[PDB]
RNA sequence: GCUCGCCGGAAGACCAAGGGUUCCUGUCCAACGUUAAUCGGGGCAGGGUGAGUCGACCCCUAAGGCGAGGCCGAAAGGCGUAGUCGAUGGGAAACAGGUUAAUAUUCCUGUACUUGGUGUUACUGCGAAGGGGGGACGGAGAAGGCUAUGUUGGCCGGGCGACGGUUGUCCCGGUUUAAGCGUGUAGGCUGGUUUUCCAGGCAAAUCCGGAAAAUCAAGGCUGAGGCGUGAUGACGAGGCACUACGGUGCUGAAGCAACAAAUGCCCUGCUUCCAGGAAAAGCCUCUAAGCAUCAGGUAACAUCAAAUCGUACCCCAAACCGACACAGGUGGUCAGGUAGAGAAUACCAAGGCGCUUGAGAGAACUCGGGUGAAGGAACUAGGCAAAAUGGUGCCGUAACUUCGGGAGAAGGCACGCUGAUAUGUAGGUGAGGUCCCUCGCGGAUGGAGCUGAAAUCAGUCGAAGAUACCAGCUGGCUGCAACUGUUUAUUAAAAACACAGCACUGUGCAAACACGAAAGUGGACGUAUACGGUGUGACGCCUGCCCGGUGCCGGGAGGUUAAU
RNA sequence: AGGACCGAACCGACUAAUGUCGAAAAAUUAGCGGAUGACUUGUGGCUGGGGGUGAAAGGCCAAUCAAACCGGGAGAUAGCU
């Protein structure tokens, strides 16, 4: 049974990265939700 | 939970 | 050479091949060579915007010399040559001066012809130069359009086209279409028909001869739900529609074909 | 010429182990918690300006901060560099 | 610790991905561990990851992304040029031995190599966002040469045995050694060299391409492996001493040959086929502007530098993805012996394990197996399941057929061991020797040694010799679908879908068509022997009549008819 | 030579049994199919919700699909319980 998640760090970062979601004005709108919220963890960076 | 398994059919009453 | 191949196997057995011994069978010539990625059908956007496109055979892109303006420098034939790109052969041509181009391969060229272009130019099968030097009835290939354009009809195996009438800036053409039409008298032909005339012989076995030249199946209307096609949906093979596009266009007959700016040089369509 | 500034900041601290015993012991290599930035190169200079002994080379690693649990929070010990450096023939001073 | 059992194309070893300290040591046993736990991948503390050469980074590019200007778009924004990123690909260089509790191609020992910088010397044309070459490329197949590796012999060390025998064609173990450097081989490719000229390579070119002439006929490129050296070194069975009895130190014989042999290497080769098989840089070469004293280049020698980051550990798994220490999933590399065609299979090696509740008992019943009188499908919806068949060689094999098939049709016979043919044959390999040379990794002869099927004849044992494992049931009639393939991930694998073929139809290229407010893109760097849509669905024989209805195509006289 | 044959790896999923608060939210065991191709697989990329993709089952699109998920309109509305 291959299973949903089969991970990849390349493939995370460029998917929901920092760098990823600055390139958008959409994904800077979710920066800004997250930073709003008082989010710890603002992207899947670390 | 948060993961609820579907009820396993009901005989058909057809 | 049209061979039919031995029924040893299914897929095998109604093949029918075309094979041509006169074939470069070696690499192409490397200079004229570059790269020519898929598509899969996809365009711009990533979406599939012509179907029934993927795979196949991986092939490098020939630079062949369609414009033919190298004028007065004969040239002389020395490969005929399998090209990917083409249901036509090409032919590696060497100029005078040193230079190999690509063309399309006239019926009976073969290695150790002379061919050149420009206006004075003899009538020999793969010469190129104006339609307004070739006389009138002649049979030609690698049309231009348009003075300098460089060479869009009767380009495919077997194709060419006639020079039929002749009326001052303008000459008509019969078209392998059969469709009479009026191109600039300045615009280049090659004389005589593209090679490769059996090319429409080949038969192809099997699906996966298909899918190697880069064709995917083809799902018929029918075959689908409603949300699908404009066809498709029934309980077992009901039609009961009039034949359209997945797009719900009536086919089986209905011109599509709306330019109004080209009309002035279309003689008379085909029949 | 890398600035005496820097070269006093190289250098953090000796590394004291059974490992760096035996280094010292058996192969003229002392080993040393160096800063995080610390090149080769500065370590070298910090090494030979500081301890005055003479250095035939520099290996360096880091060392990735243990993640403790003290009480019931995580926390995690900071990455630090470490160096082992050999000095030539001498001795330490 | 001694036995026993299990895996051993893994349940061993090494990685990538992913994880992130789980690694090692000490200590603790609350919780966690499906039980106890003194143990642990658990808690606590400490330690542990060492690189010019490995990888990343770096240089280069693919798909693709972003994209100055630009084009387009209510805005947001879309596309895209120059460019710039982007590996899963191309691009410099290190091996063997030793060592830690835990790292090692990183430490140490020994022996190397690569690329740059700076100098010195000597000799000189250097010079690029530019040209050319190269890089640089498919599938399949076959063979030869090899090697890894194994077997045997020889050699060396040890043994002579708990129950008969065992000083012998006996038993046990070892018999290893790299990169680099030199040689240039089996082999592959290619005719070289000089001169002259040219409308081509955006300008130039001495380079490439082309042409002619002469001349010599060889040169050049590539290339496994072997050999020499590396290496009077290392390692080395064992032996010798001490205890933390875990290990530490010292010494150290032989260290050869033959045969067999890869799916690895030569080989990015060769042959062949069609479906016709990346790019760019490094690299080599050519010049332009430019500088020609300079700069720069080339070659020696010297010196300097090679940063930074990763490196522990798991990695078919208790550490990753599955909520679990979960019978699942997870890419690559290595892969020994006997039998075997084999990476099947059985038993083993190295290595690793006994799967984290046990102890009894020996009811029904359930599960997984074994055997079964007589019968033999009577069972049942249905031979479901089970049983059965099963290998190799040879003999033999029907209808039908699209001439390929059917077909392994069906059936049948032989098969172990021993001896002889023949103290091991046919075959393979191949030393010495003896010649020959345009002398070396050469050629010819030569056959020592090694290896070695298969067969026949004779004997012989058993109920049985393809003895286990492994390993087709076969035949007859018929519907459907031509066929290989695809599908409802997770109740439907089919007659459904696809398919080659066929037909209709559209499309003349700024194609039709499709995605897009558009720009644009796909179609296609294609051009009617092409492309799209639709239906049918190999092949064979064929495909009849109806245009009234609906559609589509053509006409446009007349009637009706919008904005205006 | 071959979408050739037999058969491991590999990819599947035809039959049966077990399991069905499972070892497992799709398995195991024994058989079974393909196994040089229309094959399979790694890495990366692209296509997106009336949209994609689909050898077509309304299949699949993160255990969700005759219109994904998340947030909002939103305390939709509910003559119904
Ligand atoms: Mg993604
Ligand atoms: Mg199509
Ligand atoms: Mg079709
Ligand atoms: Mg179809
Ligand atoms: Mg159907
Ligand atoms: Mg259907
Ligand atoms: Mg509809
Ligand atoms: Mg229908
Ligand atoms: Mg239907
Ligand atoms: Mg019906
Ligand atoms: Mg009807
Ligand atoms: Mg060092
Ligand atoms: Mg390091
Ligand atoms: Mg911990
Ligand atoms: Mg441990
Ligand atoms: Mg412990
Ligand atoms: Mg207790
Ligand atoms: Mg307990
Ligand atoms: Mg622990
Ligand atoms: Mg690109
Ligand atoms: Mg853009
Ligand atoms: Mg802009
Ligand atoms: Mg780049
Ligand atoms: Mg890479
Ligand atoms: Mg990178
Ligand atoms: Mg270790
Ligand atoms: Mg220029
Ligand atoms: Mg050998
Ligand atoms: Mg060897
Ligand atoms: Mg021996
Ligand atoms: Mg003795
Ligand atoms: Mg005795
Ligand atoms: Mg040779
Ligand atoms: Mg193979
Ligand atoms: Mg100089
Ligand atoms: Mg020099
Ligand atoms: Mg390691
Ligand atoms: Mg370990
Ligand atoms: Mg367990
Ligand atoms: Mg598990
Ligand atoms: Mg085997
Ligand atoms: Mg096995
Ligand atoms: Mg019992
Ligand atoms: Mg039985
Ligand atoms: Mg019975
Ligand atoms: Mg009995
Ligand atoms: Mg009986
Ligand atoms: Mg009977
Ligand atoms: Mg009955
Ligand atoms: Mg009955
Ligand atoms: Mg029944
Ligand atoms: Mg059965
Ligand atoms: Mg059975
Ligand atoms: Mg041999
Ligand atoms: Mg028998
Ligand atoms: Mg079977
Ligand atoms: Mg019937
Ligand atoms: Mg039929
Ligand atoms: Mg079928
Ligand atoms: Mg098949
Ligand atoms: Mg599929
Ligand atoms: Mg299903
Ligand atoms: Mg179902
Ligand atoms: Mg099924
Ligand atoms: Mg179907
Ligand atoms: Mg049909
Ligand atoms: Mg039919
Ligand atoms: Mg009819
Ligand atoms: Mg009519
Ligand atoms: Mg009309
Ligand atoms: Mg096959
Ligand atoms: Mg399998
Ligand atoms: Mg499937
Ligand atoms: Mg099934
Ligand atoms: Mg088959
Ligand atoms: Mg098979
Ligand atoms: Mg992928
Ligand atoms: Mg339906
Ligand atoms: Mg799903
Ligand atoms: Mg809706
Ligand atoms: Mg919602
Ligand atoms: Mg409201
Ligand atoms: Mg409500
Ligand atoms: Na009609």
């Amino acid at each position: 049974m291959k299973r949903t998640f089969q991970p990849s760090v390349l493939k995370r970062n460029r998917s929901h990265g920092f760098r990823a979601r600055m390139a958008t004005k959409n994904g800077r709108q979710v920066l800004a939700r997250r930073r709003a919220k008082g989010r710890a963890r603002l992207t899947v960076s670390k | 939970p948060v993961y609820i398994p579907r009820p396993r059919p009901p005989h058909p009453r057809l | 050479a049209v061979v039919k191949c031995k029924p040893t196997s299914p897929g095998r057995r109604h093949v029918v091949k075309v094979v041509n011994p006169e074939l470069h069978k070696g690499k192409p010539f490397a200079p004229l060579l570059e790269k020519n990625s898929k598509s899969g059908g996809r365009n711009n956007n990533g979406r599939i915007t012509t179907r029934h496109i993927g795979g196949g055979h991986k092939q490098a892109y020939r630079i062949v010399d369609f414009k033919r303006n190298k004028d007065g420098i004969p040239a002389v034939v020395e490969r005929l040559e399998y090209d990917p790109n083409r249901s036509a052969n090409i032919a590696l041509v060497l100029y005078k001066d040193g230079e190999r181009r690509y063309i399309l391969a006239p019926k009976g060229l073969k290695a150790g012809d002379q061919i050149q272009s420009g206006v004075d130019a003899a009538i020999k099968p793969g010469n190129t130069l104006p339609m307004r030097n070739i006389p009138v009835g002649s049979t030609v290939h690698n049309v231009e359009m348009k003075p300098g354009k460089g060479g869009q009809l009767a380009r495919s195996a077997g194709t060419y086209v006639q020079i039929v009438a002749r009326d001052g800036a303008y000459v008509t053409l019969r078209l392998r279409s059969g469709e009479m039409r009026k191109v600039e008298a300045d615009c280049r032909a090659t004389l005589g028909e593209v090679g490769n005339a059996e090319h429409m012989l080949r038969v192809l076995g099997k699906a996966g001869a298909a899918r190697w030249r880069g064709v995917r199946p083809t799902v018929r209307g029918t075959a689908m739900n409603p949300v699908d096609h404009p066809h498709g949906g029934g309980e077992g093979r009901n039609f009961g529609k009039h034949p359209v596009t997945p797009w719900g266009v009536q086919t089986k007959g209905k011109k599509t074909r709306s330019n109004k700016r080209t009309d002035k040089f279309i003689v008379r369509r085909r029949s | 010429m890398i600035r005496e500034e820097r070269l006093l900041k190289v250098l953090r601290a000796p590394h004291v182990s059974e490992k760096a015993s035996t280094a010292m012991e058996k192969s003229n290599t002392i080993v040393l918690k160096v800063a995080k930035d610390a090149t080769k190169a500065e370590i070298k200079a910090a090494v030979q300006k500081l301890f005055e002994v003479e250095v035939e080379v520099v290996n360096t690693l880091v060392v990735k901060g243990k993640v403790k649990r003290h009480g019931q929070r995580i926390g995690r010990r900071s990455d630090w560099k470490k160096a082992y450096v050999t000095l030539k023939e001498g001795q330490n001073l």
